[PDB]
C-alpha cells in the first residue's frame, strides 16, 4: 500500500515535469516488477551504448569504476539506457525537456 | 539536486551520450530501486513522450 503510494508519485511528478496528457495504465504498466538479468544482455546493452556514444571509454571506464562497488541497479540501468538509445523519439524528448529546464 | 549514488549514475548516463534532466532521472532510479523492470520503466518513458 504505502508502496503504491510511492509508485503514484513517481507517476505523478513524472507527468508534472515531462509536460503530459489516461495514466492508470501507467500504474498497472509498473506495478508488474517481480524481483533477474542476464551476463549477456548486460553485454549486449553495454555494446550498444559504446557505438552510440562519442567518448565510450568514459562510459566503460566508469562503467567498470562502478560495477567493482556494486552499485546498486546498475545494470538494469544500463540495459534502460541502451533501449532508449534504440528508440530516437523518446530520447529527443528527453533530450529536449532538459532544454526546457535550463 | 540529486545525491552521491545518484550523481555517479548520472555521470554514467551522461558519458554514455544520454542527457535528460536531473530531475526525471532521480525518479527513474527511484523506479529501478522499487523493483520495477527497466523494460516497464522504458515503455512508459516511450508512452508518455509524443
Amino acid at each position: 500500500s504505502m508502496s503504491e503510494f510511492r509508485i503514484h508519485h513517481d507517476v505523478n511528478e513524472l507527468i508534472s515535469l515531462l509536460h503530459v496528457f489516461g495514466a492508470d495504465v501507467y500504474i498497472d504498466l509498473l506495478q508488474k516488477n517481480r524481483t533477474v538479468t542476464t551476463s549477456v544482455s548486460t553485454h549486449s546493452a553495454k555494446v550498444k551504448i559504446a557505438e552510440f556514444s562519442r567518448t565510450p571509454d568514459d562510459f566503460l571506464k566508469k562503467y567498470e569504476e562502478l560495477k567493482s562497488k556494486n552499485t546498486r541497479n546498475l545494470d538494469p540501468l544500463v540495459y534502460l539506457l541502451s533501449k532508449l538509445i534504440e528508440d530516437k523519439e523518446t530520447l529527443q524528448y528527453l533530450q529536449q525537456n532538459a532544454k526546457d529546464k535550463a | 539536486v540529486l545525491n552521491p549514488e545518484e550523481a555517479e549514475l548520472y555521470e554514467l548516463t551522461q558519458a554514455a551520450g544520454i542527457v535528460i534532466d536531473q530531475e526525471v532521472f532521480k525518479i527513474l532510479v527511484d523506479l529501478l530501486k522499487m523493483n520495477v523492470a527497466p523494460l516497464a520503466v522504458f515503455q512508459m518513458l516511450k508512452s508518455m513522450c509524443a
